[PDB]
């Protein structure tokens, strides 16, 4: 029902300067996730890296403490569309 | 510009509509078209057309296709109706059912008749669906071969290798879905978002008018070498496995990519094709531009005329 790749997004562990998000493994073969980050409102650029298509967790690092990010994973395959999936969190 | 109408045609394509419409394709128009009247009127599907009132009274066409093909034979004035003032038109289906397969020609016949560039994407069922509705698929394809300008065909029994360890039923058919709309979208968004190098819908025409059978696949990459990755990916995706590239007579190519695209990355796509072309070859290359990407690129490449 989700409808987007992936369906579920979560901050599995977090320390004050990273954290460590989980996605749930797809139905149809993803080539690469792209992995966006960035303070919720700010006027800094986004960051951004890939994880390859087999992977289904993703360290993000360089942060700073009680922060609130923004966190976006589109999946990228070369059988669908989908939409990203998008969570927030205060380090 | 060009007005993109896109067109259901029994339970298997108004799936594929109903997904469709609620994920969005910029710039098309939604129709869904059945004999079964209580699934027409279950979900978002845009406007909706009825066919064969008076054989079938709205309960469906029990998996026959001469049944849907005599129901979309009694209202032809319906399609005529709806299909007119479009330039061109995708007509989905699931070949291998009643509806699919018996209506689905008779609404390209429809299309066609109108001057407009009519294209079918359809699915042939999977092999655990059995031998009686793969055959179904095969004659309605063959009838629908007959009246269209392109048929696009999308055989799920390739879809198989790519799908995840242990997935549902259900998600095995909803990843079908999502390949039919990729393959509208694809195509489409060189109409309906192009970029820098915006295909002509005259040129559109001329690689996919009167010819015949075709294939699509595609890649995406990222990084320095996003160009010439994404590109060999399309040309070895498992939709093209069968298809020698160097027999068809056309090639219809959408390079999706940011604001961000070198001439040297649009050199080396072109290359890339024009490598295995023939050369009485209609050749048709161009971009379409989505905002939200970066660094990245997706290839699209439509083998047309390949019968
Ligand atoms: N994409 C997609 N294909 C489907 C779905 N359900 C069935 N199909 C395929 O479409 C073929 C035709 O079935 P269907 O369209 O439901 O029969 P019809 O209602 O008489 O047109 C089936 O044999 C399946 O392989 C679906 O929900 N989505």
């Amino acid at each position: 029902s989700v409808s987007s790749v992936p369906t579920k997004l979560e901050v599995v562990a977090a320390t004050p300067t990273s954290l460590l998000i989980s996605w749930d493994a797809p139905a149809v073969t993803v080539s690469y996730y792209r992995i966006t980050y960035g303070e919720t409102g700010g006027n800094s650029p986004v960051q951004e890296f890939t994880v390859p298509g087999s992977k289904s967790t993703a360290t993000i690092s360089g942060l700073s403490p009680g922060v609130d990010y923004t966190i976006t994973v589109y999946a990228r395959s070369a059988y669908h569309r989908r939409s990203p999936i998008s969570i927030n969190y205060r380090t | 510009m060009a007005v993109i109408k896109v067109i259901g045609v029994g339970g298997g394509g108004g799936n594929a509509v109903e997904h469709m419409v609620r994920e969005r394709i910029e710039g098309v128009e939604f129709f869904a078209v059945n004999t079964d009247a209580q699934a027409l009127r279950k979900t978002a599907v845009g406007q909706t057309i009825q066919i064969g009132s008076g054989i079938t009274k709205g309960l469906g066409a029990g998996a026959n296709p001469e049944v849907g093909r005599n129901a979309a034979d009694e209202d032809r004035e319906a399609l005529r109706a709806a299909l007119d003032g479009a330039d061109m038109v995708f007509i989905a289906a699931g070949m291998g059912g009643g509806t699919g397969t018996g209506a689905a020609p008779v609404v390209a016949e429809v299309a066609k008749d109108l001057g407009i560039l009519t294209v079918a994407v359809v699915t042939k069922p999977f092999n655990f669906e059995g031998k009686k509705r793969m055959a179904f698929a095969e004659q309605g394809i063959t009838e629908l071969s007959k009246h269209v300008d392109s048929l696009i065909t999308i055989p799920n029994d390739k879809l198989l290798k790519v799908l995840g360890r242990g997935i549902s039923l259900l998600d095995a058919f909803g990843a079908a879905n999502d390949v039919l709309k990729g393959a509208v979208q694809g195509i489409a968004e060189l109409i309906t978002r192009p970029g820098l190098m915006n295909v002509d819908f005259a040129d559109v025409r001329t690689v996919m008018s009167e010819m015949g059978y075709a294939m699509m696949g595609s890649g995406v990459a990222s990084g320095e070498d996003r160009a010439e990755e994404a590109a060999e990916m399309a040309i070895s995706s498992p939709l093209l496995e069968d298809i020698d590239l160097s027999g068809a007579r056309g090639v219809l190519v959408n390079i999706t990519a940011g604001f961000d695209l070198r001439l040297d990355e649009f050199e080396t796509v072109g290359n890339t094709i024009r490598a295995f072309a023939s050369d009485n070859a209609t050749v048709v290359i161009g971009t379409s531009l989505d905002p939200d990407m970066n660094d990245e690129l997706r290839v699209t490449v439509v083998a047309t005329g390949i019968g």
